[PDB]
């Protein structure tokens, strides 16, 4: 049984995102 | 009209004594923040507005001021770890928890969306967010008998800012709040948008990406059967985090890898295995790995659902990352499995593509494609065969690459080449 490290990538969109005009 | 203000004359009317000069200059403000060429965030922050901004949250007398000042902020937020904490520092997050009760939905909507730019910068503004008390609001936005009454970005915007509570590791989000926020995740799991459902597939994934006790958490809530149904997905950006979400779950107990099968997962795999997209293909061989580590009853299913033979087509030919999975699954396959499965695999054809990787340069897959030859010899010895598989290694030149493994730099390589080459090869 192989986890992702605890240092992967959960997701590679970013977290933030920023609102447009 | 408000369109390319320069930083001084925002300074200017913010400082203003007048509410509509400042009011004005706030727009300018959200305008050049929303500019998608280099909006100028820090010569902003350098300008001394954050504080003023967070003030501006608090205005109920003019909600217009709270919605600009919700939005610059936002996108103030949105940037580097520096200027997201700039506005966390300016006391931005109470007063935005605030504003998640405005009778203004789009002013609501602006502060979850600021709150969801905080917390997904990591692990410590994650759970300042909801130290502050963020939860319960925003779950109360959500506490309608339909979902589908609400406006579709609103909800969106929700489901992703929920998606960043459950985000990032070290630590992973507090227990009791992971507790607090699944069943309305399990809702949002089977709503009919499809950005929702990715976003909540995510914050699924995110909070099986860990030990088996979180794993066992959402599992005890019922979702892999609505999980193996994205799965089958045909929109991309969906199935991608419903199967981080299954390969999750795979890791875990035997028994949580086995809710997944009886789900039917395995019917989906064919296409996953063969599937145009890379990513897609490692992270299903990955998964099948993780499930071929199991109990020999789940080996027999792999087999039964004619998955074997996707397994060496992927070993065969696939991106070297997925071909590397590939190898992970057959050792483990080869590590648990019964004699009879062991055969059954060689008759698959498992063999050369299996010798044909051993010429490959990563040292940490030539020991496990070692290993699982290992495993396979001592299959042939419970039943006095050796002798053919050695045969068969040699006539698609493996044995060829055993000896050169002899001569690696590596001592596991070395030893394990050369007590193969000495037990069944001499």
């Amino acid at each position: 049984k192989r986890k992702f490290p605890d240092s992967s990538t959960q997701n590679s969109t970013p977290p933030k995102k920023n609102k447009p005009a | 009209g408000t369109v390319n203000w320069s930083v001084e004359d925002i300074v200017k009317g913010i400082n203003s004594n007048n509410l509509e000069s400042q009011l004005q200059a706030t727009q300018a403000a959200r305008k050049l923040l929303s500019r998608e060429k280099q909006p100028p965030i820090d010569n902003i922050i350098r300008a001394g507005l954050i504080p003023k901004f967070v003030s501006f949250l608090g205005k109920t007398d003019c909600s217009p001021i709270q919605f600009e000042s919700a939005w610059a902020l936002t996108n103030i937020a949105s940037g580097t770890s520096e200027q997201t904490k700039a506005v966390v520092d300016g006391g931005a997050i109470p007063a935005f928890i605030s504003l998640l009760a405005s009778p203004h939905a789009h002013i609501s909507e602006q502060a979850v969306w600021a709150l969801g730019n905080i917390a997904g910068d990591g692990s410590a503004f994650r759970d300042l967010v909801i130290k502050h008390g963020a939860i319960d609001p925003l779950l109360a936005l959500l506490a309608v008998p339909d979902l589908s009454t609400l406006a579709c970005g609103y909800l969106r915007n929700l489901t992703w800012t929920l998606s960043n509570l459950c985000r990032n590791k070290n630590p992973a989000p507090p227990l009791d709040a992971v507790e607090q926020i699944l069943p309305t995740l399990v809702r949002l799991l089977h709503h009919n948008d499809p950005e929702v459902l990715a976003d909540s597939c995510w914050a699924i994934s995110y909070l099986t990406d860990g030990p088996n006790e979180r794993i066992e958490m959402v599992v005890k809530k019922g979702v892999v059967p609505q999980l193996v149904k994205l799965l089958g997905a045909t929109e991309l950006p969906i199935v991608t985090p419903a199967l981080r979400a299954i390969g999750n779950i795979v890791t875990g107990t035997d028994e949580q890898t086995q809710k997944v099968i009886d789900a039917g997962a395995l019917a989906v795999f064919p296409s996953l295995l063969t599937n145009p997209k890379t990513n897609i293909q490692k992270e299903a061989t990955w998964t099948m790995s993780n499930i071929t580590a199991g109990r020999q009853d789940q080996i027999q299913q792999v087999v039964n659902h004619g998955l074997v033979p996707f397994l060496v087509g992927v070993l065969s030919k696939a991106d070297f990352k997925t071909q590397k999975e590939a190898a992970w699954a057959i050792t483990n396959y080869t590590s648990g499995g019964t004699v009879e499965q062991i055969v059954y695999l060689v008759h698959c054809g498992i063999i050369e593509p299996l010798m044909n990787l051993l010429s490959a340069k990563d040292t940490k897959i030539i020991q496990v494609i070692l290993d699982a030859i290992s495993n396979i010899f001592q299959a042939a010895e419970k039943l006095g065969e050796t002798e053919k598989l050695s045969i068969m290694i040699e006539e698609c030149g493996g044995l060829d690459k055993i000896e050169a493994l002899q001569r690696h730099e590596n001592e596991s390589v070395y030893k394990a080449s050369l007590n193969l080459i000495e037990k069944y090869f001499s």
